[PDB]
RNA sequence: UACCUGGUUGAUCCUGCCAGUAGCAUAUGCUUGUCUCAAAGAUUAAGCCAUGCAUGUCUAAGUACGCACGGCCGGUACAGUGAAACUGCGAAUGGCUCAUUAAAUCAGUUAUGGUUCCUUUGGUCGCUCGCACUUGGAUAACUGUGGUAAUUCU
RNA sequence: UGGUGACUCUAGAUAACCUCGGGCCGAUCGCACGCCGGCGGCGACGACCCAUUCGAACGUCUGCCCUAUCAACUUUCGAUGGUAGUCGCCGUGCCUACCAUGGUGACCACGGGUGACGGGGAAUCAGGGUUCGAUUCCGGAGAGGGAGCCUGAGAAACGGCUACCACAUCCAAGGAAGGCAGCAGGCGCGCAAAUUACCCACUCCCGACCCGGGGAGGUAGUGACGAAAAAUAACAAUACAGGACUCUUUCGAGGCCCUGUAAUUGGAAUGAGUCCACUUUAAAUCCUUUAACGAGGAUCCAUUGGAGGGCAAGUCUGGUGCCAGCAGCCGCGGUAAUUCCAGCUCCAAUAGCGUAUAUU
RNA sequence: CUCUCGGCCGAAGCGUUUACUUUGAAAAAAUU
């Protein structure tokens, strides 16, 4: 390598894109953007695989360049734009808004939201600096640099922000008894109430989180996204409530579904 | 770099002793009973049975309340029941070891044509299977190794396009009927 | 008479302004049906004219029963000219492909690369 | 399927190897009707290469005075499409081979509080107390004269 | 002010500096046009910096194959450390100057070799293990050998440049031009490996970009590398041959007995092929689907190895006669050859099967 | 196993240090 790589092979592509094995050698290289190449969803994969609107890459070209797709209320024409977590996608022609939220199994679900819900989003604050004549700045997980926040906002908190105005509206503090979602590791997509945060100066803060069914698990601190103040979440949720069904009881549900409709 | 897959398996294992009388004896007996082309078919069924038994051996050694043992074993027992080998009474992973090769050879579509009376010889069953005369539900199957399931066992028919079925007698009847 | 058209998964793309569907064809006696014939079948089925609709990718099933293809139904003809792949337009005579070979167009490109100025237009 | 069989002696019981047995991979022989996948100048020589191709690029949105065109309506600064050329970006991705290389490469793990970063995305873009109702000079494209046996030379 | 586990952090105050090879503070384009002579909405390009994304770059701990006929290695020409600097994007003997004499080693240092690019992984395998990994994914390295650069955010780049070396092309003999370990193709080397095809329709990438380009890639061609399925015949009646059962002292006779063998008879059913039409597709080809012709075995005919033991299947017939030869090993051949060579019969695997080598 | 700071508990030391075991989170896809 003499410079930045620009191609991505299909088998090296993030597994959660559920790409095939046999259509091609390459995968969409997500452009550089507000989200990591692994923790994201290129617009083409969301449009021609999840929704089946387009059938080729060229039909995604024909859709995105007509200016129907909007990510966070701004028209985005890039076909491989990195759309990520807590992300609002709006299509005005069909009049439908989805949110990208992690699935129970760790993938991205297509979660259809109310157009009332599409006006706001949640951003986990990532760092807080004070620059240029005492002006405070937040950097969130979408790289949204926000000047002049609430002084109570500290790192690892969440801020609910408005998409149109770009300003923060209200913040959820990182505290035990707050409903969080996991954004990485084996526990990805599981949603539960924070019980304990343990400190390791030097290394990574491991956090113990109790699920809705009483199945406690743990994560590193960076993989935690806070949503609910208390037990009530600040957003709508997928068809599963974020609880990880184990294999045998999932098969039980499958067999019950076959018995229900025949 | 290509958009292809090279994953492939060999579905038989040749025996280690090449010419021992009892092995050749048993294989030739099964060839006779179930009407097969060569010894590779018997080796194929024996290798599939060895696969199932090896899975059961790996599953017995685990503890009874192991979630992996439970899930894998119950799925395997469901699979062998749906083929038509095990019985609903003996759905235990212990009984999987008590399986024999002919319990899999009885489920071939060749033998299911033979037993159910669709044909009259097992070579006759094979020659009807190859020539597109036997269908399952609504699909004409041409393969004499189709392992027929229990729910699929009930209705095997004449493949209505066949002369034995709906109509259209073949080339021989058509030619002999236009002799004069 | 013995042919029947059924439609599996069906979807209205407002943002591609068409209707896509999966087409099942039943023809227990005949051959694989022509794409033209199924075009008038869908035209009478969806109450539109046959001049705007497109079908492709029909794989007849082993034996000779079902045939499954993909078919998409455009709103007006101009939208069909705008959005369809041009090889599916050239099956209806709506589009004509350039008749030069790649190897010829590339030798010509390197030839006119070797020249500078308006004399790039003269070479052929 | 946690396997063995022949061979030293007059015969036995051994040590013991040789040979058989099965695989898997390259070559090769002989033969080859159907059908679905599918490896393929690695080994020997990281030896040498005739020829063709493999890296280009324009939107309403940098520069149009090529009649090059159908074409405005005519003193209408510039209607449109637009070859060429300047400008900007790419050409550092991809492909290929395994010669080097033995704590090197590489793998898991940590670190940059020791640094660089096109692009993308969000911020910043009258904080500065000091001709603008529009600044200057070239140079291609084109015209015209040429050199050299010869070049993507000029 | 705010923050880390920890700042010589971020922020603030003051004194100053701010390179002529200089740092930012729009002399830019498009779209609709509109309100009290002046004010304006949307978009594109741009920009010092910050944060981000894509990374790159250095460090950390642990983990390599064979070799002692490699036991001491390093340090004059930096080897190990200290202080100050130089260069560097930075941390450092990275380099320089001055000091100190250190650093590694039987827990195998140093030197060699390697038919060594590493890993994910492959084959085998009860358990343990053994062997392999050039090879489509990841990381590395190099474009004939070395070296040095330009431009750029990113290169010590080679489908860029400049040199020397080694080859090598066109000459008008003055000069000019190279780089297939890219795709096809050739020579050469070999035991050993395909088309100088077609297309950007798929997958994705590049650009000023709903448009252009792509030997990346796709698609056909060669392809018994290897892998999956799977034809080369099925039924009935006769005609013999046996086997049991019954009746018969036996010989023999029957069966709504069995089992074989029939260039025997009868019909039906089919696919390999030739060919239309459709479908497939970028256009094709193939597979799949339809009409038409298409099968009696004396062919639309199955091979490759074998018949002494190991090791399945002949002490069958003729030829050669310790010759020719066979035979992995043990051995045979010297005249009834159970082993050679044929025929017949038979065995093993079966569209496959022999041999050689490597490895398990 | 405990003495201080805060709301019966949370902070702070733990305990001579390790080997061992068990759990937890991190550990590329393909292959298995």
């Amino acid at each position: 390598a003499r410079g930045p790589k620009k191609h991505l092979k299909r088998v090296a592509a993030p597994k959660h894109w559920m790409l095939d094995k046999l259509t091609g050698v390459f995968a969409p290289r997500p452009s550089t953007g507000p989200h990591k190449l692994r923790e994201c969803l290129p617009l083409i994969i969301f449009l021609r695989n999840r929704l089946k609107y387009a059938l080729t890459g060229d039909e995604v070209k024909k859709i995105c360049m007509q200016r129907f797709i909007k990510i966070d209320g701004k028209v985005r024409t890039d076909i491989t734009y990195p759309a990520g977590f807590m992300d609002v996608i709006s299509i005005d022609k069909t009049g439908e808004n989805f949110r990208l939220i992690y699935d129970t199994k760790g993938r991205f679900a297509v979660h259809r939201i109310t157009p009332e819900e599409a006006k706001y989003k949640l951003c986990k604050v990532r760092k807080i600096f004070v620059g240029t004549k005492g002006i405070p700045h937040l950097v969130t997980h979408d790289a949204r640099t926000i000047r002049y926040p609430d002084p109570l906002i500290k790192v690892n908190d969440t801020i609910q922000i408005d998409l149109e105005t770009g300003k923060i509206t209200d913040f959820i503090k990182f505290d035990t008894g707050n409903l969080c979602m996991v954004t990485g590791g084996a526990n990805l997509g599981r949603i539960g109430v924070i019980t304990n945060r343990e400190r390791h100066p030097g290394s990574f803060d491991v956090v113990h989180v109790k699920d809705a069914n009483g199945n406690s698990f743990a994560t590193r601190l960076s993989n935690i996204f806070v949503i609910g103040k208390g037990n009530k979440p600040w957003i709508s949720l997928p068809r599963g409530k974020g609880i990880r069904l184990t294999i045998a009881e999932e098969r039980d549900k499958r067999l019950a579904a076959k018995q229900s409709s025949g | 770099p290509v958009a292809r897959s090279w994953v492939c398996r060999k579905t038989y294992v040749t025996p280690r002793r090449p010419f021992e009388k009892s092995r050749l004896d048993q294989e030739l007996k099964l060839i006779g009973e179930y009407g097969l082309r060569n010894k590779r078919e018997v080796w194929r069924v024996k290798f599939t049975l060895a696969k199932i038994r090896k899975a059961a051996r790996e599953l017995l050694t685990l503890d009874e309340k192991d979630p992996r043992r439970l899930f894998e074993g119950n799925a395997l027992l469901r699979r062998l029941v749906r083929i038509g080998v095990l019985d609903e009474g003996k759905m235990k992973l212990d009984y999987i070891l008590g399986l024999k090769i002919e319990d899999f050879l009885e489920r071939r579509l060749q033998t299911q044509v033979f037993k159910l009376g669709l044909a009259k010889s097992i070579h006759h069953a094979r020659v009807l299977i190859r020539q597109r005369h036997i269908r399952v539900r609504k699909q004409v199957v041409n393969i004499p190794s189709f392992i027929v399931r229990l729910d699929s066992q009930k209705h095997i028919d004449f493949s209505l396009r066949s002369p034995y079925g709906g109509g259209r007698p073949g080339r021989v009847k058509r030619k002999n009927a236009k002799k004069g | 008479d013995t042919v029947t058209i059924r439609t599996r998964k069906f979807m209205t793309n407002r943002l591609l302004q068409r209707k896509q569907m999966v087409i099942d064809v039943l023809h227990p006696g005949k051959a694989t049906v022509p794409k033209t014939e199924i075009r008038e079948k869908l035209a009478k089925m969806y109450k539109t004219t046959p001049d705007v609709i497109f079908v492709f990718g029909f794989r007849t099933h082993f034996g000779g029963g079902k045939t499954t293809g993909f078919g998409m139904i455009y709103d007006s003809l101009d939208y069909a000219k705008k959005n369809e792949p041009k090889h599916r337009l050239a099956r209806h005579g709506l589009y004509e492909k350039k008749k030069t070979s790649r190897k010829q167009r590339k030798e010509r490109k390197n030839r006119m690369k070797k020249v500078r100025g308006t004399a790039k237009a003269n070479v052929g």
